[PDB]
DNA sequence: CAGTCCCTGTTCGGGCGCCG
DNA sequence: TGGTCGGCGCCCGAACAGGGACTG
């Protein structure tokens, strides 16, 4: 009985038929070797690593880095050609925490377990796959051969393994104590009562001795009795909460790399800092091939830059969830496919803001964002609430009614209001149900040849009025929608127009306000300005009336 | 202390692994109730993350229940099952349920939970229960017996089933009864009053064998298709005759007996659409014809046991929704309309909801098969509202489609 | 009646941010 | 020195699906 057995361990399996991790560590330079010597042959006598004879035939690469914000070194082993050849687990981490999710409470306490991967048995049968060798000062020396008793760091199935298995220990005591909030994460433990901080206290080290009992330790220095607490990367105090500061590297000169780091950190403080644009930092990285290569701030990007910053200027602070008050939820259209929102319970006191940025489809427009924004804050609230707030949102009830009513797709938005701050959402055109008495009809058609790219787009009209235009470098679909831009331009302010282009007829019902295609826009321009267009479609090479016309024109 | 059935996946096929989606406050509150108590009675037990499988879970309402079910969307796992429930064990289907005049649907779900499930086969149920604000790691079980909503647990039940259904099938012959998932569905000829008593007398049957049953009623006679119609004009103007046209057109991929000749010719000129145009007799009588071809029904459409069934649904406004369900296309196995159903006016999610459900039913009592279904929605908008809205222990396929309507072919 | 080409939308893996 | 794991978020681009129109 050489290794003592402490917490009931989790049986892994290697995928099958396979076989455990040999490579040749790396050329670690010496100075490395002092910090990971040291710490190594501690483990050996707690028991965390055990001494192998040869007939353990495999061997991982191994390295150190420095923990964050401290002189210690965190000891990892690369174990990237072992996961590959490691059976799939199910992550039981399905989210992270986020503090507008806290309840208020009267006694706050956080703490950290210590060697909390180092705490928790590896399977018996599966130590032997771990063992690597460690290196000497000189090439002389061979260095000995080691297999891990214990979750290592750098595994695939550390996390999940040391989560489920803290979840176990700790159920028993949250069933002993049913009023007491535990944010478990990882290996940091949030501990919440509403009890008088003395009594408080003493769950809190009774607490700690029921970690103790399975060999998990909790050391005062990483306790935290007092706030403002350290948690998920945010400060905790009595009745507010904010993001722990972030620092925006200040370069002269941006490379691509520059931007990602911008880019992502400007989203993590989106969270609460309200109207953080990100769009014109990201048309820069588009298509670009070097992550290092450096690239120039257009004036969209220097400006949304200045903003951003100035935003981050004044401090913001969140506030916590009072399960007693609705959730209330208010967007603001930001230009350009861009969609701010609050969260929030009373009036000017946010829980968490947020951006919809994301363009979705080649033709859109705002009613369609606005709902696409809806849902994305809709989801987002069920992770961290559990409901869904009430909305407050800058579109007219008639628009909406508008909208859906018509709308061939089913689209819902859940209970709302409408809240007068501009600018509003609106459809900026309407297609007529009904075809358009004494409005010119325009029998609009286009043909292009798939060889040469080369074709024509026309129409005729009741009236007489005729055109046909010539076209380079183009398609079918293109000279279908040139067919009817022509039509808009060279018509009054009311009339009807008869394609048989289902494509072009698809994109223009569904009344995009913006579009990636120029030629749509300039549809929707003249669209705008029209007040009666009746669209209605035909079947092509039926012999219908105009439309067999103008396409003995276009196919000329 | 039963014999435990032995399963296994279609071959060269590995177990579910589907993320558990986010739920809402009151639903994780009642799954955490529920899977206490079946803990307790050792229907599922706790697990690790060695298991690798995971099917989602939430939990409904059944239609007027206002009590919480439990639900496992096992569609991924019920398709890596597939053979195993039709090739061996499966159930034949009764062509006179949907005859009945009416047709009632119980919950026996709670009578799988007796048998005891395969040892082996117990890694494959494994489903994750969520936290709010992600405050604990996911909770995970595993079956222990015959999961509700598993496409095994009627198959395996059958033999158990037939026992306690045959002296009640022997005590009145005519009735019929068929056996979908969860469901039993018991279709009688007799009288309201009588079917709802024998309904009793078999939920009694059900009660001495140890089973509990928390009424859907339908009646199939009333069941009528939705014909491809015709509007009826004193006049006519070009833009009429010009959507009639390409109706009729679109009508020709089914009916192949549908001209447009004599109705064309009525549109030679370059004509305004608002002008009317008076039909010619052989218009009308091309017309005539037409509306007859389109009261008969398609030639060689039957039903295909080996094909899936598809359906397909359109949103028309106004509270009103039509659908066909096929195997091959323009080969319309029923087509149907559905108004002012709940949610009607106010929220089309909810209206979609309730008629997919609606036509699942229909193909269960007509044909015993699910469709799937295209749905005219956009993924994230359905997925993000349909659990709030669903009644129902089963769960179709279904994927989602944008297809802008030139022609209001099924519905005026 | 296949086979393309347009055109659109989805998915998935990459980078970064953040948390252990 | 360059180098590990899991989770979540964003924004990207490439690879893939599929529906119509048209070409033989
Ligand atoms: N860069 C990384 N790579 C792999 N795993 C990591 C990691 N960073 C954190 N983890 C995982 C590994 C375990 C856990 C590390 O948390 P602590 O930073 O607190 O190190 P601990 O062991 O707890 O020492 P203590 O300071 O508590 O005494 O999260
Ligand atoms: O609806 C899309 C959604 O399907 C998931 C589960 O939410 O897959 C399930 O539903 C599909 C459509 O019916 C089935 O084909 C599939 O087998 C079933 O597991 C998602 O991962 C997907 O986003
Ligand atoms: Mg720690
Ligand atoms: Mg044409």
């Amino acid at each position: 009985m050489v290794p003592i057995s402490p917490i009931e361990t989790v049986p892994v399996k290697l995928k099958p038929g396979m076989d455990g991790p040999k490579v040749k560590q790396w050329p670690l330079t010496e100075e490395k070797i002092k910090a990971l010597v040291e710490i190594c042959t501690e483990m050996e006598k707690e028991g965390k690593i055990s001494k192998i004879g040869p007939e353990n035939p495999y061997n991982t690469p191994v390295f150190v880095i420095k923990k964050k914000d401290s002189t210690k070194w965190r000891k990892l082993i690369d174990l990237r050609e072992l996961n590959k050849r490691t059976q799939d687990f199910w992550e039981v981490q399905l989210g992270i925490p986020h503090p507008a999710g806290l309840k208020k409470k009267k006694s706050v306490t956080v703490l950290d377990v210590g060697d909390a991967y180092y705490s928790v048995p590896l399977d018996e049968d599966f130590r032997k796959y771990t063992a690597f060798t460690i290196p000497s000062i000189n090439n002389e020396t061979p260095g000995i051969r080691y297999q891990y008793n214990v979750l290592p760091m750098g595994w695939k199935g550390s996390p999940a393994i040391f989560q489920s298995s803290m979840t176990k220990i700790l159920e028993p005591f949250k069933k002993q104590n049913p009023d007491i909030v535990i944010y478990q994460y990882m290996d940091d433990l949030y501990v919440g009562s509403d009890l008088e901080i003395g009594q408080h206290r003493t769950k809190i080290e009774e607490l700690r001795q029921h970690l103790l009992r399975w060999g998990l330790t909790t050391p005062d220095k990483k306790h935290q009795k007092e706030p403002p607490f350290l948690w998920m990367g945010y400060e905790l105090h009595p009745d507010k909460w904010t993001v722990q500061p972030i620092v925006l590297p200040e370069k002269d000169s941006w490379t691509v790399n520059d931007i990602c780091k911008l880019v992502g950190k400007l989203n993590w403080a989106s969270q609460i800092y309200p109207g953080i644009k990100v769009r014109q930092l990201s048309k820069l990285l588009r298509g670009t091939k070097a992550l290092t290569e450096v690239i120039p701030l257009t004036e969209e990007a220097e400006l949304e830059l200045a903003e951003n910053r100035e935003i981050l200027k004044e401090p913001v602070h969140g506030v916590y969830y009072d399960p007693s008050k609705d959730l209330i939820a208010e967007i603001q259209k930001q230009g350009q496919g861009q969609w701010t929102y609050q969260i929030y319970q009373e009036p000017f006191k946010n829980l968490k803001t947020g951006k919809y940025a994301r363009m979705r489809g080649a033709h859109t427009n705002d009613v369609k964002q606005l709902t696409e924004a809806v849902q994305k804050i809709t989801t987002e609230s069920i992770v961290i609430w559990g409901k869904t707030p009430k909305f407050k949102l800058p579109i007219q009830k008639e628009t909406w009614e508008t909208w859906w009513t018509e709308y061939w797709q089913a689209t819902w938005i859940p209970e709302w209001e409408f809240v007068n701050t501009p600018p509003l959402v609106k459809l900026w055109y309407q297609l007529e149900k009904e075809p358009i008495v004494g409005a010119e009809t325009f029998y609009v058609d286009g043909a292009a040849n798939r060889e040469t790219k080369l074709g024509k787009a026309g129409y005729v009209t009741n009236k007489g009025r005729q055109k046909v235009v010539p076209l380079t470098n183009t398609t079918n679909q293109k000279t279908e929608l040139q067919a009817i831009y022509l039509a808009l331009q060279d018509s009054g302010l009311e009339v009807n127009i008869v394609t048989n282009s289902q494509y072009a007829l698809g994109i223009i019902q569904a009344q995009p306000d913006k579009s990636e295609s120029e030629l749509v826009n300039q549809i929707i321009e003249q669209l705008i300005k029209k007040e009666k267009v009746y669209l209605a479609w035909v079947p092509a090479h039926k012999g219908i009336g105009g439309n067999e016309q103008v396409d003995k024109l276009v196919s000329a | 202390p039963i014999e435990t059935v032995p399963v296994k996946l279609k071959p060269g096929m590995d177990g579910p692994k589907v993320k558990q989606w986010p739920l809402t406050e009151e639903k994780i509150k009642a799954l955490v109730e529920i899977c206490t108590e079946m803990e307790k009675e050792g229907k599922i037990s706790k697990i690790g993350p060695e298991n690798p499988y995971n099917t989602p879970v939430f939990a409904i309402k059944k239609k007027d229940s206002t009590k919480w079910r439990k639900l496992v969307d096992f569609r991924e796992l019920n398709k890596r099952t597939q053979d195993f429930w039709e090739v061996q064990l499966g159930i034949p289907h009764p062509a006179g349920l949907k005859k009945k005049k009416s047709v009632t649907v119980l919950d026996v779900g709670d009578a799988y939970f007796s048998v005891p499930l395969d040892e082996d086969f117990r890694k494959y149920t494994a489903f994750t229960i969520p936290s709010i604000n992600n405050e604990t790691p996911g909770i995970r079980y595993q079956y222990n017996v015959l999961p509700q909503g598993w496409k095994g647990s009627p198959a395996i039940f059958q033999s158990s089933m037939t026992k306690i259904l045959e002296p009640f099938k022997k005590q009145n012959p005519d009735i019929v009864i068929y056996q979908y998932m969860d469901d039993l569905y018991v279709g009688s000829d007799l009288e309201i009053g009588q079917h709802r008593t024998k309904i009793e007398e078999l939920r009694q049957h059900l009660l001495r064998w140890g089973l509990t049953t928390p009424g859907y009623e339908l009646h199939p006679d009333k069941w009528t298709v939705q014909p491809i119609v015709l509007p009826e004009k004193d006049s006519w103007t070009v833009n009429d005759i010009q959507k009639l046209v390409g109706k009729l057109n679109w009508a020709s991929q089914i009916y192949p007996g549908i001209k447009v000749r004599q109705l064309s010719k009525l549109l030679r000129g370059t004509k305004a659409l608002t002008e009317v145009i008076p039909l010619t007799e052989e218009a009308e009588l091309e017309l005539a014809e037409n509306r007859e071809i389109l009261k008969e029904p398609v030639h060689g459409v039957y039903y295909d046991p080996s094909k899936d069934l598809i359906a397909e649904i359109q949103k028309q406004g106004q509270g009103q929704w039509t659908y066909q369900i096929y195997q091959e296309p323009f080969k319309n196995l029923k087509t149907g309309k559905y108004a002012r159903m709940r949610g009607a006016h106010t929220n089309d999610v909810k209206q979609l909801t309730e008629a997919v459900q609606k036509i699942t039913t229909e193909s269960i009592v007509i044909w015993g098969k699910t469709p799937k279904f295209k749905l005219p929605i956009q993924k994230e908008t359905w997925e993000t509202w349909w659990t709030e809205y669903w009644q129902a222990t089963w769960i179709p396929e279904w994927e989602f489609v944008n297809t802008p309507p030139l022609v209001k072919l099924w519905y005026q």
